[PDB]
C-alpha cells in the first residue's frame, strides 16, 4: 500500500445501522500510524497505530 | 521441449484419463532424455576422540 | 488366588490431583542444582538435571564412573557414585522431584477458566491474586470475632485488628494462606449448609447457582482429592532423555526448553531457600517467593503470566502445557497422524491388463517393502546361511531373490492409498503384481472411487504385516469386496471414459450398413462377421439368442429366440452372464444403462459374476473404444448458422431499450434489467440451436432419398455417452459462452459472444480472467470447508457402533416419496429399499399380508411393493432405535459394499460421516396439475360461494392428486382465498385448472351470508375516508393502530354478518357468533348495508443454500428471520400493542391462562385475527427454527426437517446419499435431554436420553411402583453434541487439552475407554469391528466374578 | 488366489468372525501345529484357512471343539506325570 | 422465565430473561440488550406443560 | 510399524521367522504423554489388571 492518506468506507457490517462509516488513514514508509475514525455516535476518534 | 506427431484416439485404455502412450521411437531417439548434475559433498570434521 | 501386584495388561485409567507425598514416590531423587554436564568430558553432574545417580546411566548396563562394566553386574549400586547398573532406557522412565522453598499454585488450577481453587473456596480470583502477591491479607478461621473468614483485610487493617484480638482471630497472606484456606475447608459441613440453605428459599437464579456448586462440592468430596493439593509443595521433574542434551556435529549442542525452565525453577528455589537462612527482610523474601511462583507457573504452563523468554532467542520457550497440546489446532499425537515403516509411494499410472484385484507393483519398491520377508524366506528353504548372508543377497540382487520374492509376493495384499481420503474407499487392498518400472499401476475401474486422475497424483502403499491385518485386507478392504459405494448401493465400479464410449460406439445403430436386414444364427458368427470386415458394428440385424431366466426357486431357466437388434449388440452379448435378459444390452448403452447392468447383475447373479462380468466389460470397452477410432477435430465442433442472425436481433433489441432510456421511457434499474434479461434470452437461443444442429444433424438414405438419426459425430458420441463434455460444455465451444460478471458481482450486459472455437479479442478474456480466478479461489476454499465437515461430523459420530442385533421395537418413521412441487423429486422404492419394515404392511384390501413384520426389504420385496399400489411403508431407523449406546442391525439397514444386511460391530458413525463428507466437495400464481389424476383434499375447511365456486377457509390447506392406482404424483399447498373448481374426489385431466388465487391479495372472506354490518369503525379514529379518483368506488380504509388518534386507537374495527333481522348469524354450530376484524393497511370491499354472501371477499389486503446451508443445518442453527409458530393451540387475538412491538393473546377453548408473547408488528402476519390455530401454526412465514420444529411438532418432525432439508440440498447438485447416515448424524444431535419431573436425579439436568431412559425404565417395577422422572428431547448442533464425552483421553484430542485434562483432574475421572478414540490414541484394539469380539469379551469379564 | 471371499461369509455370517476364524486357522498352519484340510494350490495359510472356511470343513465351533480334544489329548499323555506330584501334601 | 428473541450482526438467537411479568421481561431484556447496539425482535413466554 | 519400540523388533524378528503376528505395547508416544502429564501435579495411572 503506497504511502500517503486514504479514506475508507467500511459499511455494511458495522452496527447494523446502515448508517455506514467513515475513516482516514495516514500510512508513512516509516514511523507510526496515524487514523481518524468515526462511530455511530457522530464522533470524531483518532488513534495512533 | 520438444514438438512431435500426436494422434488423438483411444488406446486399449493406456491413455486413459490424462495418460499418455509414447512411441519407443522417441526413448530411442534419446530427444526427450535429459542430463542432471548433482553435487555431493563429503565432509571431514573434528571429533574429540 | 491373590489379585495382582505386578504389570498384566491394564484396564482403562485414572486421572486425579497427586499429593506431595504421591510425588515423592514416583521420584528417585532430587535435584539439588542447575546444572546439566560437565563441560569438558560431557557427563550428568550429580544432583542435576541430568543425573545417573537420579535418572539413569549415560551407556547400557554400564556405570557412570565406570567401575562396573559387565552386563553380569545388574541390581549392584556403584559405591563411588550410586548408579544402579541397567539399560539407559530407563533414563527416559525416572522421575525426579524438587522440594520447594515456599507453597507454589498450580496454574492450571488457579487460571483456569472457572478457576478451580476460587469456586472450591467461593472466593473470587481477583482477591485471590491479590493475596498471593502480597497485596492484602485474608483472615483465615476468623472464629468468633469482629470479622468474618474469606474477608480480606490490608495492612494498616490487619494491623489494627491484631491489636484488638491477638487470638481467636487468624490471618496471612501470600501461597500459605491460600494452602490454610484449602486445608482448613470442610467439605461435609459446608455441605449440610448448603443443602439447608437450598431448601429455603425459593428463587430460580439462587437455588440454580446453589445447586451447582453443591454439586461440584460433593463431586470433589467422592473424588478422592484434596484441596491443599491444589498448591504444589513437590514439584516432579520430568525424565532428562525426554529432554535430551543430545550434540550435533560442528560441536555445537540441542537441548529443550524444559531445561531453561526447569534451570530457573531451581536456581530461584535455592535462592530463597539460602534468604531464608540468611534472615533477609520481608520485602526481599516476598518478591523471591513471587518470582519462584512466576518461575514455576512458566514451567507448568507459559503464557498464563509473563510469556518468558528462552536463552538467546526471542521466541518463547514451550512449556510442558505446550507439550502436551502440541499444535496445528487440535491434534495430539496419533490423530494428526504418524510416520510409519513398511511404506512407500510414488506416481500412478494406467494397466487396463489387470484384473480388479490388483495393482502393478515396481520392482524395487516391492523388494524395499517385504525385505523383511525375503530375509526369513531365504534361508527358510536354505538359499541363504544367516540372515546376514540373505542381506547381501538382496543387496546384491542376485537373481535368485526374484524367484524368491515372488513367492512371498502371491497371496500377500497389500494396501493403495491416496492423498486426500475420504470414503473408506480411498484405501483400498489389491494383489501385487511385479512389474519394471517406477511408476504404481493401478486398475482403471477404481479411479472412480480414489477420485484419482493420471496427471501426476501419487499413491501410497501398505504392508499387512500381521496374519489379521493380512485378512483383514483381503476379507475387507480388497477391492473386489468393494464393489459398492457406501453411501448409496449403487456401484462404484462404474466403467468411466474410454470403455463407456467404447461400448457405446459398440450398441450404437446406424441406419444404412454392411449386413443390414441378414439373420445371424448367433453371437458366435455376428463376430465372425463383424471381425472378418464383412458387416458392419452397427447394423439392424435379427439374430437367434438364447436368455435363461432364474425365475424359477433357485433355478436357471433356459429361453432362445430371435431378437432385433445390432451386430455390435450381439456381438456384446457373448459377455453378460447367465440370468439376465437381452434387453439389458439392447439399447445404446449409455455410461447410465451401463451401470445399471453391473447393478442388476450383483443383485441377480451374484458377487463374483458380477466381479468378472465389469472386468469383462472394461476389456471390451477399452478394445472397441480404441477399434472405434474416435477422435476430436476442429470441424467436430459445429456453430450454428442462424447464430450470427441471434445476435443481430439481440443486438437490435438492446438498441431499443437503448433508445427508450433516452426518451424516458425506461428507467435505468429497468432498462438494465430488460437488456440483461434479452441478452441472456439469445443465450438460450443460439445453445438451442446448436443442439440441434449437432444431435440429429446426419441425414443419410436407405435404399431412396434421405432419412435423417442420431449424429456419429464424435464430440456428441463422448457427450450423449457420458464419456466426458456435457451440453453446458460443448455450449461455450460453439454457440455464445454465458454472460461474464465483474467482481462486483453484478452481472455484465455485454455477453460474450464469440466461442472458443471463434478467436476471442482481448476484452472478453479480460472479462472471463474474474471468473476463472473466483472458479479456483472458490473450489480450493471448498475443499477446506468439505474437509472441516467431515471432521465434526467424525466427531459428533464416532464411538456409535451396531453393538444389539434386533431392539425389536414397531418404531420408525413413515416412509413416502418426497412428491416435490410438480412430480415426484424422488421416489418411494428409492427411500424404502434396504430399510427393513417396522410393522407389517398391507395390501388395498387388507387382512392380507405380503410383507411380515419386520424383513429386510430388498429388490424383490420392493418390487413387490411396487406391483401392487402402496404409497407408504413404515420403516425402523437408528434415530428410533430403542438399542441404547449404539444401533441394532435391524434398524440400521443394509446397505454396505455388500448386499447383505449390516454386520454386528460395523462402525456405522464413521462411514455415516464419511458417506455425507466425501460428495460435499462438488456443492454450492395459481396451481395447474401437471398430469391426470383426480383431486384429493387434505386437511381443509372450505365453504360454497354465491357464484357456485368453491373458496378454501383455512391457511394449512394441501391439494394431492390421486390417480385411479391409488398413488399420490402431485402435491401442493392452497392458500387462505383460494378458488377451486373442484371438489374432493373430483376428476381432472393433464393441464386442468383446479386452484387459483392472487399473491399481493389476502382476500378475507364469509362463510355465512348476510348484509354486512358495521361496528367500532369511527372516521379519523379506527378507519379513514379515500374515494378513487379514476373510478368514484370507495372504501373506508382501516387505520392501523399505530397511527391512529388519542382514543380511537383503543378501538378493534369489524365487520360482523348480519341477516335480515338484524340478528347475528352465528358460526355454523356452534354457540360463537360470527365478527370479522380488520388489521391495519387493509382496504375494504363493501360499505354498510351492503349485502353479500359466501365467497365474497369482505376486505382485501395488500402484502441460503449450499455446503454453508448443510453446516447451518447440522449445527441446528437459528435462522436470522424465524417464522413464529403458535406455541398453544387456540383462538388468536391482538392485544393493545405496546413500545414499538404488538402483544399476541392466545386463546385457549380447552382450559385458562391466555398466553401472551411480544411480536414485533412490523413483520407481516398470517393467521387470522378472528380464527382459532393448532399448535405448530404458522403466524407469520419465513425459514423455521429447528429448536421450534423439535419443541412444538416432535422428533419425528425435525428428524424429517433436517434429512429433507440436507437431502434437498444435496439432491439438487445430483448428488445421491442414503437418507440412513443422516438420520444417525440426527441421532447424534438430540441424544441430550433436559428433565422436567424429579425422584430420581436432579431437576433441569441436561442428561443422556440413553442414560435417563436406562433409568426411568429401571423405576417402572421394583424400586417405587413409578417414581421415574418426566424429560424433554433436546436439539444440539453436531459440534456441541460432539463435545459431549464420557472418555477424557477422548476429550483432550479434539477440545481444548488444558481445561479438559484439568476439569477431569478434579473430578477424579476413570476413563473406561470403551470407545473408539481414546484407545485409538492408547493404542490397542478398536472397540469395533475385527476387534469388536475382544472388547466385548473382555466387557463380560468386567464387571463379573 | 481367492478373490471374493463372499462364498465364505456365507458360511458364517458376520464377516468380521471370518477374519478372526480364518486367521487362528492360518495360524494353526503358518507356525506349524498341524496340516491343512485342503490341497493346496501354492496358496498362503491365508488363502488356504479362507478355503477350508468355504468348503465348511471348518469354523468357530469345529475348532473350539478340536482345541478342547487336544487339551484331553495332553491331559491323558501326562496322567501319571502330574498325579506323580503328590508331594504337595 | 421468559425467552427473548435477539437479533443483531448476521444472525439471530434467544436468550433467557427471567422476570414476574410479560411487559417487565420486555424492559429487563431492552435495558439489558439494546445499549450495547443489540436489536430487541421478540418476547415470549415459558410454556413447559408439566 | 511406528511408535512401539519394542513392537518394532519383536514384529520383525517374527516377520524373519516367517510368523506372521504381532505382540503389541503402549505406543512410546502415548508413554511420553503420560509422563509429560504427570510432570504436572496430575496423577494419570493405569487400574485393575
Ligand atoms: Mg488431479
Ligand atoms: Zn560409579
Ligand atoms: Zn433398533
Amino acid at each position: 500500500r503506497s504511502p500517503g492518506v486514504f479514506f475508507d468506507s467500511d459499511k455494511g457490517k458495522t452496527h447494523s445501522s446502515g448508517k455506514v462509516l467513515y475513516n482516514a488513514r495516514i500510512i508513512p514508509y516509516r514511523g507510526s500510524w496515524l487514523d481518524f475514525e468515526f462511530d455511530p455516535k457522530d464522533n470524531l476518534f483518532v488513534r495512533i497505530d | 521441449g520438444q514438438n512431435m506427431r500426436v494422434a488423438f484416439m483411444p488406446w486399449n485404455g493406456y491413455n486413459f484419463e490424462d495418460s499418455i502412450l509414447v512411441s519407443e521411437r522417441v526413448v530411442q531417439e534419446d530427444r526427450f532424455t535429459t542430463i542432471h548434475i548433482q553435487e555431493l559433498a563429503c565432509v571431514s570434521r573434528d571429533t574429540k576422540l | 488366588l491373590k489379585a495382582q501386584t505386578k504389570t498384566e495388561e491394564f484396564d482403562a485409567i485414572k486421572i486425579a490431583l497427586a499429593s506431595p507425598d504421591m510425588i515423592r514416590s514416583w521420584s528417585f531423587g532430587e535435584v539439588k542444582k542447575p546444572e546439566t554436564i560437565n563441560y569438558r568430558t560431557f557427563k550428568p553432574e550429580r544432583d542435576g538435571l541430568f543425573c545417573a545417580r537420579i535418572f539413569g546411566p549415560v551407556k547400557d548396563y554400564e556405570c557412570l564412573c565406570g567401575k562396573y562394566k559387565r552386563l553380569k553386574h545388574r541390581g549392584v549400586i556403584c559405591e563411588k557414585c550410586g548408579v544402579e547398573v541397567t539399560q539407559t532406557k530407563v533414563r527416559r522412565e525416572r522421575m525426579g522431584h524438587i522440594e520447594l522453598a515456599s507453597p507454589t499454585a498450580h496454574i492450571w488450577f488457579l487460571k483456569s477458566l472457572p478457576s478451580r481453587i476460587g469456586l472450591l473456596l467461593d472466593m473470587p480470583l481477583r482477591d485471590i491474586e491479590r493475596v498471593l502477591y502480597f497485596e492484602s491479607y485474608v483472615v483465615i478461621e476468623g472464629g468468633m470475632t469482629n470479622l468474618e473468614r474469606q474477608q480480606i483485610l490490608t495492612e494498616e487493617q490487619y494491623l489494627d485488628a491484631l491489636e484488638e484480638f491477638g487470638d481467636e482471630f487468624d490471618a496471612k497472606m501470600g501461597a500459605e494462606a491460600i494452602q490454610a484456606l484449602l486445608k482448613s475447608m470442610d467439605l461435609e459441613q459446608e455441605c449440610e449448609q448448603l443443602r439447608e440453605e437450598l431448601n429455603e428459599t425459593n428463587s430460580e437464579t439462587k437455588r440454580k447457582k446453589l445447586t451447582k456448586r453443591i454439586k461440584l462440592l460433593e463431586a470433589f468430596v467422592q473424588s478422592g482429592n484434596k484441596p491443599e493439593w491444589m498448591i504444589l509443595t513437590v514439584l516432579p521433574v520430568l525424565p532428562p532423555d525426554l529432554r535430551p542434551l543430545v550434540p550435533l556435529d560442528g560441536g555445537r549442542f540441542a537441548t529443550s526448553d524444559l531445561n531453561d525452565l526447569y534451570r530457573r525453577v531451581i536456581n530461584r528455589n535455592n535462592r530463597l531457600k539460602r534468604l531464608l537462612d540468611l534472615a533477609a527482610p520481608d520485602i526481599i523474601v516476598r518478591n523471591e517467593k513471587r518470582m519462584l511462583q512466576e518461575a514455576v507457573d512458566a514451567l507448568l504452563d507459559n503464557g498464563r503470566r509473563g510469556r518468558a523468554i528462552t536463552g538467546s532467542n526471542k521466541r518463547p520457550l514451550k512449556s510442558l502445557a505446550d507439550m502436551i497440546k502440541g499444535k496445528q489446532g487440535r491434534f495430539r499425537q496419533n490423530l494428526l497422524g504418524k510416520r510409519v515403516d513398511y511404506s512407500g509411494r510414488s506416481v500412478i499410472t494406467v494397466g487396463p491388463y489387470l484384473r480388479l484385484h490388483q495393482c502393478g507393483l515396481p520392482k524395487k519398491m516391492a523388494l524395499e517393502l517385504f525385505k523383511p520377508f525375503i530375509y526369513g524366506k531365504l534361508e527358510l528353504r536354505g538359499l541363504a546361511t544367516t540372515i546376514k548372508a540373505a542381506k547381501k543377497m538382496v543387496e546384491r540382487e542376485e537373481a535368485v531373490v526374484w524367484d524368491i520374492l515372488d513367492e512371498v509376493i502371491r497371496e500377500h495384499p497389500v494396501l493403495l492409498n491416496r492423498a486426500p481420503t475420504l470414503h473408506r474407499l480411498g484405501i483400498q487392498a489389491f494383489e501385487p503384481v511385479l512389474i519394471e518400472g517406477k511408476a504404481i499401476q493401478l486398475h482403471p475401474l477404481v479411479c472412480a472411487a480414489y477420485n484419482a486422475d493420471f496427471d501426476g497424483d501419487q499413491m501410497a502403499v501398505h504392508v499387512p504385516l500381521t496374519l489379521e491385518a493380512q485378512l483383514e485386507a483381503r476379507a475387507l478392504m480388497m477391492s473386489t469386496n468393494n464393489i459398492l459405494s457406501p453411501a448409496n448401493g449403487e456401484p462404484i465400479i462404474v466403467p468411466s471414459q474410454d470403455v463407456v464410449l467404447g461400448l457405446y460406439y459398440m450398441t450404437r445403430d446406424c441406419v444404412n450398413a454392411k449386413g443390414e436386414g441378414m439373420v445371424l444364427t448367433g453371437p458366435k458368427e455376428a463376430e465372425r462377421l463383424y471381425r472378418s470386415g464383412l458387416a458392419s458394428l452397427h447394423a439392424r440385424v435379427k439374430v437367434r439368442i438364447t436368455e435363461y431366466e432364474k425365475d424359477a426357486n433357485g433355478e436357471l431357466v433356459a429361453k432362445t429366440s430371435l431378437k432385433d437388434t445390432t451386430v455390435g449388440r450381439a456381438i456384446l452379448w457373448m459377455i453378460v452372464p447367465k440370468g439376465l435378459p437381452y434387453s439389458i444390452v439392447n439399447q445404446a448403452l449409455g455410461k447410465k444403462a451401463i451401470s445399471k447392468m453391473l447393478n442388476t447383475c450383483y443383485r441377480i447373479l451374484g458377487l463374483k459374476p458380477t466381479v468378472i462380468f465389469a472386468d469383462q466389460i472394461m476389456y471390451t470397452g477399452f478394445a472397441y473404444a480404441a477399434r472405434s477410432g474416435a477422435s476430436v477435430g476442429i470441424d467436430d465442433m459445429v456453430i450454428p448458422e442462424k447464430k450470427h442472425e441471434i445476435i443481430s436481433e439481440a443486438e437490435a433489441e438492446v438498441a431499443e431499450i437503448q433508445e427508450q432510456f433516452q426518451s424516458g421511457l425506461v428507467t435505468a434499474g429497468e432498462r438494465y434489467n430488460k437488456v440483461i434479461d434479452i441478452w441472456a434470452a439469445a443465450n438460450d437461443r443460439v445453445s438451442k440451436a446448436m443442439m440441434d444442429n449437432l444431435q440429429t444433424e446426419t441425414v443419410i438414405n436407405r435404399d431412396g432419398q434421405e432419412e435423417k438419426q442420431v449424429s456419429f459425430n464424435s464430440i456428441y458420441m463422448m457427450a450423449d455417452s457420458g464419456a466426458r463434455g456435457s451440453a453446458a460444455q460443448i455450449r461455450q465451444l460453439a454457440g455464445m459462452r454465458g454472460l461474464m460478471a465483474k467482481p462486483d458481482g453484478s452481472i455484465i450486459e455485454t455477453p460474450i459472444t464469440a466461442n472458443f472455437r471463434e478467436g476471442l479479442n482481448v476484452l472478453q478474456y479480460f472479462i472471463s480472467t474474474h471468473g476463472a480466478r473466483k472458479g479456483l479461489a472458490d473450489t480450493a476454499l471448498k475443499t477446506a470447508n468439505s474437509g472441516y465437515l467431515t471432521r465434526r461430523l467424525v466427531d459428533v459420530a464416532q464411538d456409535l457402533v451396531v453393538t444389539e442385533d434386533d431392539c425389536g421395537t414397531h418404531e420408525g418413521i413413515m416412509m413416502t416419496p418426497v412428491i416435490e412441487g410438480g412430480d415426484v423429486k424422488e421416489p418411494l422404492r428409492d427411500r424404502v429399499l434396504g430399510r427393513v419394515t417396522a410393522e407389517d404392511v398391507l395390501k388395498p384390501g387388507t387382512a392380507d399380508i405380503l410383507v411380515p413384520r419386520n424383513t429386510l426389504l430388498h429388490e424383490q420385496w420392493c418390487d413387490l411393493l411396487e406391483e401392487n399400489s402402496v404409497d407408504a411403508v413404515k420403516v425402523r431407523s437408528v434415530v428410533s432405535c430403542d438399542t441404547d449406546f449404539g444401533v441394532c442391525a435391524h434398524c440400521y439397514g443394509r446397505d454396505l459394499a455388500r448386499g447383505h444386511i449390516i454386520n454386528k460391530g460395523e462402525a456405522i458413525g464413521v462411514i455415516a460421516a464419511q458417506s455425507i463428507g466425501e460428495p460435499g466437495t462438488q456443492l454450492t400464481s395459481s396451481i395447474q396439475v401437471k398430469n391426470k389424476g383426480s383431486i384429493k383434499l387434505s386437511n381443509v375447511k372450505s365453504v360454497v360461494n354465491s357464484s357456485g365456486k368453491l373458496v378454501i377457509t383455512s391457511r394449512n390447506t394441501e391439494l394431492k392428486l390421486i390417480d385411479e392406482f391409488g398413488r399420490t404424483k402431485e402435491s401442493y399447498k392452497v392458500p387462505y382465498g383460494a378458488v377451486l373448481a373442484k371438489g374432493d374426489g373430483e376428476q381432472v385431466a393433464g393441464g386442468e385448472t383446479v386452484a387459483n388465487w392472487d399473491p399481493h391479495t389476502m382476500p378475507v372472506i364469509t362463510e355465512v351470508s348476510g348484509f354486512v354490518r358495521f361496528t367500532d369503525m369511527i372516521d379519523g379514529q379506527t378507519i379513514t375516508r379515500q374515494t378513487d379518483e379514476l373510478t368514484g368506488l370507495s372504501s373506508l380504509v382501516v387505520l392501523d393502530s399505530a397511527e391512529r388518534t388519542a382514543g380511537g386507537k383503543d378501538l378493534r374495527p369489524a365487520l360482523k354478518i348480519v341477516d335480515a333481522q338484524g340478528n347475528d348469524v352465528l358460526i355454523p354450530g356452534t354457540d360463537m357468533p360470527a365478527q370479522y376484524f380488520l388489521p391495519g393497511k387493509a382496504i375494504v370491499q363493501l360499505e354498510d348495508g351492503v349485502q353479500i354472501s359466501s365467497g365474497d371477499t369482505l376486505a382485501r389486503i395488500p402484502q441460503t443454500g449450499g455446503l454453508p446451508r448443510v453446516a447451518d443445518l447440522f449445527e441446528a442453527r437459528r435462522p436470522k428471520e424465524p417464522a413464529i409458530l403458535a406455541e398453544i393451540s387456540g383462538i388468536v387475538s391482538f392485544g393493545k400493542e405496546t413500545k414499538g412491538k404488538r402483544r399476541l393473546v392466545i386463546t385457549p377453548v380447552d382450559g385458562s391462562d391466555p398466553y401472551e408473547e411480544m411480536i414485533p408488528k412490523w413483520r407481516q402476519l398470517n393467521v387470522f385475527e378472528g380464527e382459532r390455530v393448532e399448535r405448530g401454526d404458522v403466524i407469520s412465514d419465513g425459514p423455521e427454527a429447528p429448536h421450534d420444529i423439535l419443541r412444538l411438532r416432535g422428533v419425528h418432525a425435525v428428524t424429517r426437517y433436517i434429512v429433507n432439508e440436507v437431502q434437498d440440498v444435496y439432491r439438487l447438485q445430483g448428488v445421491k446419499i442414503n437418507d440412513k447416515h443422516i438420520e444417525v448424524i440426527v441421532r447424534q444431535m438430540l441424544r441430550k435431554a433436559t428433565i422436567v419431573n424429579a425422584g430420581s436425579s436432579d431437576f433441569l439436568e441436561g442428561e443422556q436420553v440413553e442414560y435417563s431412559r436406562v433409568k426411568i425404565a429401571n423405576r417402572e417395577l421394583e424400586a417405587n411402583g413409578k417414581v421415574g422422572a418426566t424429560y424433554s428431547r433436546d436439539l444440539l448442533g453436531i459440534t456441541k453434541a460432539s463435545l459431549a464425552t464420557e472418555s477424557f483421553i477422548s476429550a483432550a484430542s479434539f477440545q481444548e487439552t488444558t481445561r479438559v485434562l484439568t476439569e477431569a483432574a478434579v473430578a477424579g475421572k476413570r476413563d473406561e475407554l470403551r470407545g473408539l478414540k481414546e484407545n485409538v490414541i492408547v493404542g490397542r484394539l478398536i472397540p469395533a469391528g475385527t476387534g469388536y469380539a475382544y472388547h466385548q469379551d473382555r466387557m463380560r469379564r468386567r464387571a463379573a466374578g | 488366489a481367492r478373490v471374493t471371499v463372499q462364498d465364505a461369509v456365507e458360511k458364517i455370517g458376520n464377516r468380521f468372525d471370518l477374519v478372526l476364524v480364518a486367521a487362528r486357522r492360518a495360524r494353526q498352519m503358518q507356525v506349524g501345529g498341524k496340516d491343512p484340510l485342503v490341497p493346496e494350490e501354492n496358496d498362503k495359510t491365508t488363502v488356504i484357512a479362507l478355503r477350508e472356511i468355504e468348503e465348511g470343513l471348518i469354523n468357530n465351533q469345529i475348532l473350539d471343539v478340536r482345541e478342547r480334544q487336544e487339551q484331553q489329548e495332553q491331559e491323558a499323555a501326562e496322567l501319571q506325570a502330574v498325579t506323580a506330584i503328590a508331594e504337595g501334601r | 422465565k421468559f425467552w427473548a428473541t435477539v437479533e443483531s450482526s448476521e444472525h439471530s438467537f434467544e436468550v433467557p430473561i427471567y422476570a414476574e411479568t410479560l411487559d417487565e421481561a420486555l424492559e429487563l431484556a431492552e435495558w439489558q440488550y439494546v445499549p450495547a447496539g443489540f436489536e430487541v425482535t421478540r418476547v415470549r413466554p415459558c410454556v413447559a406443560p408439566k | 510399524k511406528s511408535d512401539d519400540v519394542n513392537g518394532r523388533t519383536k514384529m520383525y524378528k517374527n516377520i524373519v521367522d516367517g510368523n506372521h503376528q504381532m505382540e503389541p505395547g503402549m505406543p512410546e508416544s502415548f508413554n511420553v504423554l503420560l509422563k509429560e502429564i504427570r510432570s504436572l501435579g496430575i496423577n494419570i495411572e493405569l487400574e485393575d489388571e
